[PDB]
């Protein structure tokens, strides 16, 4: 069962 | 019904601000049980569309389409 998780990195 | 694989894939598509907009749109909204992950220590989210309810879904998604 495929899940797409959607990782976003932000600026620090 | 909003298709969560191609609203992961459509949210790609948006630019940098438009992209912490559906972050800013997430946190606004989130509660635990939506399973959403922010590492504030290092800056990222990890969001699962399959925990979202039907509401904030469809809100993503017309953002998406009106951003592309």
């Amino acid at each position: 069962e495929p899940k797409l998780l959607l990782k976003i990195n932000l600026k620090k | 019904s909003v298709d969560l694989e191609k609203l992961a894939f459509g949210l790609t598509k948006l630019n940098e601000d438009d992209l912490v907009g559906v972050v800013q749109m997430v946190t606004d909204n989130k509660t635990p049980e939506m399973n959403v992950t922010n590492n504030v220590e290092e800056g990222e989210f990890i969001i699962d569309l399959y925990s979202l309810p039907e509401g904030l879904l469809k809100s993503l998604w017309d953002y998406v389409k009106k951003n592309t």
